[PDB]
DNA sequence: CCCTTTTTATTCACGGCGAATACCC
DNA sequence: GGGTATTCGCCGTGAAAGGG
RNA sequence: CGUCG
RNA sequence: CGACG
């Protein structure tokens, strides 16, 4: 749940975040590059 | 003697005279930047061989040669004292030249077309201060050194930890600067292995057939070849007399009618020396000893071609039947051996199936790259570049003389570069060690550590930066266009400025320096940290690595440690230490000649020492540079024994060379234990400076080093006389042999009064000359903190008495009377920073406007139209000082927290170039451009007063020199109205900010701490500890005359810490106060001058060859009264740390002041009122106090906020939290009963959110009721549990 | 705090508690060493069906 | 397993010697701040305030009124103090709180020994609790007038450390000729009032009138009235000793071990309640007296024997011929290094001789005529003789020489360090010292650590055995016997079966009879007939030959060291086992 | 909001447990 | 045809950032 | 055990 | 997340 990682705003030339948002953010989107390479009928290599 | 020294002379004890100065401490710190900053002709050290490792750079098929010309430092438009309170980083910008040529086509040195010359910026790097100091964000900054190993080749070795079996293994480690490390172990098996950056093991063949070497190429080197001839009958081999030792006898050794050795016979040194005597050689040996051998060369065969065996086989029957019967005349083999020789390559070659160059780079790519397949090309590519590349493996001068050092070489110098035949000799090298004609070296000495400062961790880091910015512009040339545009953008500096703010900022050596005293800065500055990039860890060390090894004899102080995680690791550099030029540590010694003591000094390094002799430094001279004893104690090789008097070689310097500058200032060194005199220290370096520094009447003498050393006071850089004295500036007149004839005249020096140090203390400078006192070169114009007339002056001094007072002093107490409360003594002023922060927010900006809500009609009065508080006010925690609105009406005020109340000393206003202050920011400008200018007439009043006696004076030749004193009046005019216009273009101009700021105000509160019970106090012998009670002056016990004592300790801590040398400095205190009682006694009533001058000859005249000398008839009646009245409360005394005072010269000064031999005067008792039955230890030691305040450490809560990822309070001070209640207590709990006092600890104040709320609920209402609730961390671990692919669930 | 949400995978993988459990869980239950699963199940290899 | 409190502070120990042992000093501002819901909750009680936000008001403003509301609330609670390293039980004890003016802890220094929080800027936590089964628990259970006793064994934790046993030291002690010597008195009260007018000496041999009282019979105390030699002191500190005991314990040279063997005989005879004042009042009496004596340091009482330097001279003559017999050829060096280092030790041991000779007679007194020699009244020897602070190495390191400094690596170089502290030193004879210092420092920051995970591991394995049967019955047992390693004894046979109940009956070598029943507990004075028939070995009940289905029963632990009765029924043994066990590994 | 290519290569003490080569009957 | 002693590694505790 | 970002 | 006592 989003309580359990709380992301607060900080004022900053950089943005404060959590890493295990972070990391679940890049499995989103390895899945998302994964549905969207399977909807293009790619070879072996590619989808391996 | 000088004009500080003239006020008052500190009396020494010192019975040896010195023979060298003590030097600069800071040193270390400012010549290593100062070879970096200046430009060389050799280009050995510098941006020099920074810009040398890079350039010239050549393009592969593009004919563009970019070199280099040269390079010039720019000018900061800020001095040190703008960026301090302004918060920009104090850097100097880097104007560089290059030329960038092109050649023709298909001409490699062709002409050229056009030059490209123009003045690049790369980045800004920050310069160093005269103190030392870096300022990056308005804080002074010291990077501190690092002790690092010196690159070059070591042998290692483990006593059996890796096997079970009880043996030695010996390993060899190469260590370059920047490349890949070499491991050469040895294995129980009697076999070879090479280990590359901690990778797979690869036996040692592979690394010598990738060399271009063959079979009969090896074993040649590393064994002698044996020849074998074919004779008549029973076929030979020769014989050497040095090859047959240590072996038994295998058959019966006979030539020429005389038996050498029989059958079973040991060979004594009668038959090697008959064997040797007759030298035949023939003597023939049996057809057993020829199976023992191995094949050295494959045998070819010249009729047939076709080879008889391979190389490195076993000898057999059949085959040297063949090689008898074919022809062979020529049968090589090699020696074996169990205790001279050992046949490890024979071994080596018999354990993998390598045995060609091409095998060899296959193992080489799969031990490298695992995943990627082998080749030809590519693996040759990277067995070329990865130890015979420039680029990419680089020593320096110090790797290849420790390289040449190891193996025995005479030259110091080389290229840099590893070739074939070194592997080949440091094997040579490492066969030795295991045969047993070789020995071991040793991490811990300090010959092979070295010593890298700020100056070559800035170049290693330009270095980075600089092949950063080659490497992108290579990239960019490779399909950019030329002959385009000018080369002066292509050039980014971004990578440098990242660089050099990434190691200038956040960084493990680049720490913030503490301010909170001149030692304490010495010894930040003066420090040697093991640990940082490029070192070990401190988690990861051992026992021998925190041990000090015993060459470290002048080099490294042993009592200056700091204990607990690091001891040993953050050591301390001592005084006469100094660098060497490859990095290394230097000592100065006396040199010896013939038993004559020269007064010359040499600096010996780490592994010189060892092979000469030093003698010790308490020696007794007969005042001509002889020894009067003839054995005397000296060291050799790192141990004490007694030398004669022609072999003393060398001599010590002084006995202040093994403590550092932080453990010299501690009297009586000798009669304290070295764990007293650590804790005295590690205590000395937190001093926090009081409201009246006065002098200590127990010193060393080295106070007025750290005093002129560090730059917190003012000195005079030109003599001359005072013209104004202030307490903000100080008007100094040169005199007219040093004036310059272009300079401006005379000089003015500004104080700084009530700045913020980086530990929130209050640092000022106070003036002490008077109005019209002549000066000179050298001498003291304002004590800064902690500073009494050029003398550090860290604490306070006072009554002190050694007895137990009712149980207050019952562990490390110490009872204070109210005296000291009284006379305003421990009185410590504090300064705080506050700022508020205004960033842009949407619908309404946060602004400081008028018409703050939620405020009261009190709050008006203290502030005014705008908002901003006072200066002058005494406020109160919990107040506001800057009311801002922020529109969304929210109220974003700026409170004071709770526990601190001070006054508003200052207020700094900075705003960007969109908002600009009316009121508050602009009278700032106007006060500092009116001080400006006061400056400016005050120094040039007198030179229009000059130049108005100049034409007083003057009015053909005088109307032609009207003229030119006119023309020079014009022009001095117009430089005058262009200074002033440049002064108000710099003061005027502002600053940058962050993106998202509109303007930052600050706020300094000043808090004025006093000593209260629950403080922490200590002195200088470790006796440390805490103030219980402030006792009142009647309860205090007293002598005949009725002085109460300040202080009373316990004498408990002498026997059970052997830290006697307290007693010693008591005792020293008390004879210096009755020293300066009888001098006050010849003031208090009308007394002569000649009466006072001879009891000052007297004190001074004490004996037993002292090296003071002082003659008191060449002094006026004026400076005499004056001396009089700086020796009124106490004469000070200089006690070294070896070269003391005696107790026979304390009992003599003692018996000079009217005062009892035993210093035990029976005192009476305070409440009572009676005599104590034995007499009582008083007298005067010089107390400190220490940066442990009770206002700082006391905290309470009941209920507070609360953190979001879990339900538990918060934790600190600062934030409003509570204790940690952990593991152990739980423990201590489960060991009672405890189960409601367990059931409320962590369920019901912690977890419980609606169960909390019904306790406070229960508590207001008066029910002692609680309920069991659940706990959120539980629901928190089942709802993380949950997240992955394990259930888990309550079953009811 | 206790509402969560759950992702769908479009192609199936497998655990690390389950693969370096020491001894892992799949290399007992089937008789594999742990490197030939550690090849099929990142590609290096086939396995016969 | 670890989380943060609310109702807590953190302040700096202070000594604070007026106070009682069940009692504390807290300041003001954490009373005030700690006790906020229940100053409110009397504000609504007591019908003074509208609201629960008048009575915020009135307690942020700092008013006087709510101030002597704070009497009645920090009068019955107590609070639980706490020290930030944690090894055993007695870490956290509770006491009744009193309000001082301060921002500092004042903690008793009778449970300084328990706590071993010395007063150099050491830190202490204080826990308020809610509940009113916690706030029993803490006054029944975690009281420090209850805690008295050692977890480990059966031994008082409640000592006097160095003030309290020097001032009884100097109070009781012997001498040859003081002011008024010789003179008979009628109790103990004409002995306080001659010390106290001058009239009389502390230290005089006198004789008073005194009564002890014994506890021979069942239900009464008879009195016996006798007169002994004794001292003014001792009959000063008689008034202190209360009826139980007798005279011979006061009369002795009252030591360190004397005054808890005191301790433990008056726990032992009377119980906890007399004890917890006698305590007390031991402490107030030394803390009375430590200012009356007046001892202090000085170079004059480290003295120096005048026969070293002839030792110091034949010892390196001895060391110089047997380096010529070396040189010429007749002694290889490894013998020699060991007789160097042989003749050396024994030097020291001859300078240490002399030095002790000199220090214990160095003062003699008059009588009549002739004089005499007694035991001398040095401020040092006096501080290492009833050990105050330090033992007798320290004062061979300090008034004679120190001995051979050890090299780190695992050596020992054969020349010691000749000077003591009193004399000067050079810097050859500060490095090997530092070395030493620097390896014990380091030795001791790591083997700290490495006994916290020691412990931590140890905590966790008898984690959940609580006792919960009082008696089962087993046949089986462990032989019980003192072990003999070679030489002499090193445990007696009273220490090591006190508390525990035997497995079954023990034979008799010469009558073969039966001396103890099967389940029965060895008290106190079946441990008299045990060493008075001088048994071999006794069948005795342990922990592991138990039948009780998970934990443990009364009878196979036996006594829990910290009660004169048996263990209770639902005590977890198993942490004070793992606290006791992990404490001394320090 | 998205591909790619030239090489950032960075150092404990001690114990438990799993896996590829071997001599002998 | 067939198996555990010895040894050697892995794990437990205190290659991806730059511009438009 | 605290301070800092 | 690093430095310091
Ligand atoms: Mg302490
Ligand atoms: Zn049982």
């Amino acid at each position: 749940p989003p309580d359990l990682r709380p992301l607060v705003p900080l004022d900053g030339g950089r943005f404060a975040t959590s890493d295990l948002n972070d990391l679940y953010r890049r499995v989103i989107n390895r899945n998302n590059r994964l549905k969207r390479l399977l909807d293009l009928a790619a070879p072996d290599i590619i989808v391996r | 003697y000088s004009y500080t020294e003239k006020k008052r002379i500190r009396k020494d004890f010192g019975k040896r005279p010195q023979v060298l100065d003590v030097p600069y401490l800071l040193s270390i710190q400012l010549d290593s930047f100062q070879k970096f900053i200046e430009q060389d002709p050799e280009g050995q050290y510098g941006l020099e061989a920074a810009f040398r490792s890079v350039f010239p750079i050549q393009s592969y098929s593009g004919n563009s040669e970019l070199q280099y010309v040269s390079y010039r430092l720019g000018e900061p438009v800020f001095d040190v004292q703008e960026c301090q309170i302004r918060g920009v980083t104090y850097s100097a910008p880097l104007r560089v030249k290059l030329r960038l040529v092109i050649y023709e086509r298909e001409a490699p040195e062709g002409t050229v077309k056009d030059i490209k010359e123009q003045e690049v910026y790369m980045g800004e790097i920050p310069l160093m201060t005269d103190n030392g100091t870096f300022v990056i964000n308005g804080t002074e900054r010291v990077i501190v050194s690092q002790l690092h190993r010196s690159p070059g080749v070591f042998f290692d070795s483990d006593k059996g930890k890796t096997h079970s079996s009880g043996k030695v293994l010996y390993n060899a480690r190469i260590i370059p600067y920047r490349g890949s490390w070499l491991d050469f172990e040895f294995d129980p098996k009697d076999n070879l292995f090479v280990r590359i950056d901690r990778r797979r093991k690869l036996p040692a063949t592979i690394i010598l057939r990738a060399l271009n070497y063959t079979t009969e190429q090896i074993l040649d080197l590393f064994f002698e070849k044996v020849i074998f001839e074919i004779r008549d009958n029973k076929l030979q081999m020769e014989l050497v007399p040095e090859r047959l030792r240590g072996e038994t006898a295998s058959f019966d050794i006979e030539a020429n009618g005389k038996v050498y050795v029989e059958k079973g016979r040991r060979i004594t040194a009668r038959h090697i020396r008959q064997l040797e005597k007759d030298d035949v050689k023939l003597i023939e040996v049996p057809v057993e000893y020829i199976a023992g051998k191995v094949v050295a060369k494959d045998y070819i065969d010249e009729s047939t071609g076709e080879l008889i065996c391979a190389a490195n086989m076993e000898l057999s029957l059949d085959l040297l039947a063949k090689l008898s019967q074919s022809g062979h005349k020529r049968i090589e083999t090699l020696f074996t051996n169990d205790l001279d020789h050992g046949p490890y390559i024979s071994e080596t070659l018999r354990v993998d199936p390598t045995n060609d160059r091409l095998s060899a780079l296959v193992e080489i790519y799969r031990m490298m790259r695992p995943g990627e397949p082998p080749t030809r090309e590519a693996a040759e590519s990277l067995f070329e570049n990865l130890f015979f590349s420039e680029d990419r493996y680089d020593l320096s001068a110090v790797g290849r003389m420790k390289f040449n050092r190891s193996l025995l070489r005479e030259e110091i110098e080389g290229s840099g570069i590893l070739s074939k035949d070194d592997i080949i000799d440091v094997m040579k090298k490492l066969i030795d060690i295991r045969n047993g004609k070789g020995e071991v070296d040793d991490i811990d000495h300090l010959g092979n550590r070295r010593i890298r400062s700020v100056g070559e961790m800035a170049e290693n880091q330009f270095r980075v930066g600089l092949v950063r910015v080659e490497r992108a512009v290579k990239e960019r040339l490779s399909l950019g266009d030329l002959d385009t545009l000018m080369p002066q953008d292509m050039i980014n500096a971004k990578p440098i400025s990242a660089a050099v703010k990434e190691f200038f900022g956040s960084s493990q050596l680049s720490q913030f320096m503490d301010q909170n005293n001149p030692l304490s800065e010495i010894t930040h500055k003066r420090r040697i940290s093991a640990l940082g990039p490029g070192g070990l860890t401190r988690e990861r060390a051992g026992f021998e690595v925190r041990d000090v090894h015993p060459t470290h004899y002048g080099r490294v102080c042993p009592i200056e440690t700091p204990e607990g995680p690091n001891i040993g690791l953050i050591n301390s550099l001592s005084v006469y230490a100094q660098t060497n030029e490859y990095g290394f540590l230097e000592t100065p010694y006396r040199k010896v000649t013939d038993g004559v003591v020269t007064d010359e000094i040499h600096y010996l390094s780490a592994i010189e020492e060892g092979n000469y002799v030093i003698a010790q430094a308490n020696s007794n001279l007969d005042e001509e540079g002889h020894f009067v004893e003839d054995l005397v104690t000296c060291r050799s090789k790192g141990e004490s024994s007694l030398f004669s008097r022609d072999q003393v070689d060398y001599m010590d310097v002084s006995t202040q060379q093994v403590v550092s500058v932080g453990a010299s200032l501690i009297p009586f060194l000798e009669h304290d234990d070295a764990n007293r005199a650590l804790m005295g220290a590690n205590m000395q370096r937190q001093a926090v400076p009081t409201l009246r520094a006065d002098k200590p009447l127990v010193g060393t003498g080295m106070e007025r080093a750290v005093a002129v050393d560090s730059g917190v006071t003012a000195v005079a850089k030109r003599g001359g006389v005072v013209q104004y004295v202030d307490a903000s500036r100080i008007v100094i007149k040169v005199n007219e042999d040093e004036m310059y004839p272009g300079e401006a005249g005379i000089d003015i020096y500004n104080l700084t009064k009530y700045t913020r140090s980086n530990q929130n203390t209050c640092i000022n400078q106070m003036p002490c000359v008077s109005l019209g006192e002549p000066v000179e070169r050298g001498d003291v114009l304002a004590d800064g903190p902690s500073t009494d007339l050029g003398e550090l002056a860290l604490g306070q001094n006072m009554r002190v008495a050694f007895m137990p007072w009712n149980g207050y002093n019952f562990e490390d107490s110490i009872l204070v009377s109210e005296r000291v409360v009284q006379e305003d003594r421990f009185t410590t002023i504090h300064i705080q920073e506050l700022a508020c922060v205004s960033r842009d927010t949407k619908l309404g900006p946060e602004e400081i406007t008028a018409d703050i809500p939620n405020v009261g009609e009190a709050a008006l009065s203290k502030l005014d139209e705008s908002g901003i508080v006072y200066i002058g006010a005494e406020v109160t925690g919990g107040d506001i000082l800057v009311g801002k609105v922020t529109p969304k009406v929210k109220d974003s005020s700026l409170r004071v927290p709770n526990g601190v109340s001070g006054t508003v000393i200052d207020v700094q206003v900075f705003t960007r170039d969109g908002v600009e202050k009316d009121k508050r920011a602009l009278e700032i400008e106007e006060m500092q451009l009116k001080q400006a200018k006061k400056d400016l007439s005050e120094e040039l009043q007198i030179l229009e007063a000059g130049l108005f006696s100049r034409i007083r004076a003057v009015l053909e030749e005088k109307q032609n020199q009207l003229e030119q004193l006119a023309e020079q009046y014009d022009e001095l005019k117009h430089e005058f109205e262009k200074k002033l216009e440049a002064k108000r273009r710099k003061i005027t101009q502002g600053d940058d900010l962050a993106p998202g700021v509109l303007k930052i105000v600050k706020v300094y509160l000043a808090v004025k701490r006093r000593i209260q019970p629950g403080d922490k106090m200590a002195g200088r012998h470790g006796n440390k500890g805490v103030i219980s009670k402030i006792n009142p002056i009647e309860d205090m016990p007293y002598d005949e005359n009725g002085t109460p004592v300040d202080i009373v300790l316990n004498p408990l801590g002498v026997p059970s810490r052997m830290n006697i040398g307290q007693i010693l400095e008591t005792h020293l205190g008390m004879a210096a106060k009755g020293i300066g009682d009888k001098i006050n006694a010849m003031l208090k009533q009308q007394q002569e001058v000649a009466k006072l001058r001879e009891f000052i000859q007297r004190a001074y005249d004490l004996g037993a060859d002292v090296r003071q000398k002082v003659d008191l008839s060449t002094f006026s009646d004026e400076e005499v009264m004056r001396l009089a009245e700086n020796l009124r409360k106490g004469m000070p005394i200089a006690t070294p740390v070896f070269d003391g005072a005696k107790e026979a010269e304390i009992k003599e000064l003692l018996k000079l002041g009217d005062l009892p031999t035993s210093g035990q005067i029976r005192l009476y008792d305070g409440r009572t009122g009676e005599q104590f039955e034995r007499p009582v230890t008083v007298g005067y030691m010089y107390m400190l106090k220490l940066n442990h305040l009770v206002d700082d450490k006391m905290h309470a809560r009941s209920t507070g906020s609360y953190s979001l990822v879990t339900q538990q309070p918060l934790g600190g001070k600062a934030q409003f939290g509570g204790q940690r209640f952990g593991e152990m207590e739980v423990w201590a709990l489960e060991a009672y009963g405890a189960a409601y006092t367990l059931q409320e600890m962590l369920t019901v104040k912690s977890d419980d959110v609606n169960g909390r709320t019904k306790m406070y609920k229960n508590i207001v209402d008066g029910n002692h009721q609680m309920e069991p609730g659940m706990p959120e961390s539980f629901n928190v671990l089942l709802k993380e549990i949950r997240s992955l692919g394990i259930n888990i669930e309550l079953e009811d | 705090r206790e509402r969560m949400g759950h992702i769908e995978l479009a192609s199936p993988t497998a655990h690390i508690w389950f693969l370096k459990s020491l001894p892992s869980r799949i290399g007992l239950l089937l008789d594999m060493p742990l490197r030939d699963i550690e090849r099929v199940l990142y590609f290096e290899s086939y396995v016969v069906i | 397993l670890g989380k943060r409190v609310d109702y807590s502070g953190r302040s700096v120990i202070t000594v604070g010697p007026y106070l009682r042992l069940h009692q504390c000093g807290l300041p003001k501002k954490m009373a005030l701040e700690l006790f906020k819901p229940f100053i409110y909750g009397k504000l609504e009680l007591r019908g003074l305030a509208t609201t629960i936000k008048a009575a915020k008001k009135m307690v942020e403003r700092e008013e006087a009124v709510v101030w002597d509301i704070l009497d009645e609330v920090i009068r019955e609670h107590p609070v639980l103090l706490n020290r930030a390293p944690t090894l055993h039980r007695l870490g956290i004890q509770a006491f009744e709180p009193v309000l001082i003016e301060g921002k500092a802890i004042q903690l008793h220094p009778l449970v300084c020994a328990a706590y071993n929080a010395d007063f150099d800027g050491d830190q202490m936590a204080v826990h308020v609790p809610l509940t009113l089964e916690a706030q029993l628990e803490a006054r029944a259970l975690m009281m420090s007038t209850n805690n008295i006793l050692s977890p480990a064994n059966g031994e008082p934790i409640i000592v006097p450390s160095q003030d309290v046993v020097l001032g009884l030291y100097y109070m009781t002690r012997d001498c040859v000729n003081a002011k008024g010597e010789g003179m008979v008195l009628t109790g103990p009260k004409e002995a306080e009032r001659l010390y106290r007018s001058g009239l009389a000496s502390l230290h005089a041999r006198v004789k008073v009138r005194i009564t002890e009282y014994e506890k021979d019979a069942n239900g009464e105390l008879v009195a016996k009235t006798s007169l002994k030699d004794t001292t003014v002191g001792r009959a000063i500190l008689w008034m202190i000793v209360p009826k139980g005991l007798p005279y011979s314990i006061v009369n002795q040279a009252l030591g360190k071990k004397a005054i808890s063997k005191m301790l433990n005989t008056c726990y032992r005879i009377l119980g906890l309640k007399p004890t917890v004042i006698f305590a007390d009042q031991i402490m107030y009496t030394g803390f009375a007296y430590a200012a009356r004596s007046g001892a202090s340091v000085g170079i004059d009482d480290m003295v120096i024997p005048e026969k070293k330097h002839e030792i110091i001279s034949e010892a390196e003559a001895e060391v110089a011929e047997i380096q010529e017999q070396f040189q010429s050829g007749l002694v290889t060096a490894g013998e020699r290094y060991n007789k160097v280092i042989d003749i050396w030790a024994a030097a020291n041991d001859r300078v240490s001789k002399a030095m002790m000779d000199n220090l214990q007679t160095e003062t003699v007194i008059n009588r009549d005529g002739q004089e005499e020699k007694q035991v001398s009244f040095n401020s040092i020897y006096m501080m290492a003789d009833s050990g105050a602070r330090g033992s007798a190495a320290q004062i061979r390191q300090l008034a004679g020489m120190r001995g051979l400094m050890a090299k780190p690596d695992g050596s020992i170089i054969e020349t010691p360090i000749t000077a003591n502290f009193r004399e000067g030193l050079n810097v050859l004879q500060y490095f090997i010292s530092t070395h030493g210092a620097r390896k014990g420092l380091a030795d001791t920051a790591l083997k700290t650590a490495n006994s916290g995970y020691l412990t931590r591991r140890l905590v966790d394995v008898a984690q959940d055995l609580v006792v919960t049967e009082d008696d089962c019955g087993t046949h089986e047992g462990i032989m019980m016997t003192p072990v003999i390693e070679g030489g002499d004894v090193k445990e007696p046979l009273r220490d090591r079966v006190l508390g525990r109940v035997t497995a079954e009956d023990v034979l008799k070598p010469g009558t073969a009879d039966i001396l103890v029943p099967r389940n029965t507990l060895l008290h106190e004075q079946w441990c008299d007939l045990l060493e008075e028939n001088s048994v071999d070995a006794v069948k005795v009940r342990s922990v592991v030959s138990c039948d009780t289905d998970f934990g443990v029963c009364a009878h196979c632990y036996g006594r829990d060291l910290a009660r004169g009765h048996i263990i209770n029924k639902g005590e977890a043994i198993g942490v004070i086992a793992a606290q006791s066990i992990g404490e001394p590994g320090t």
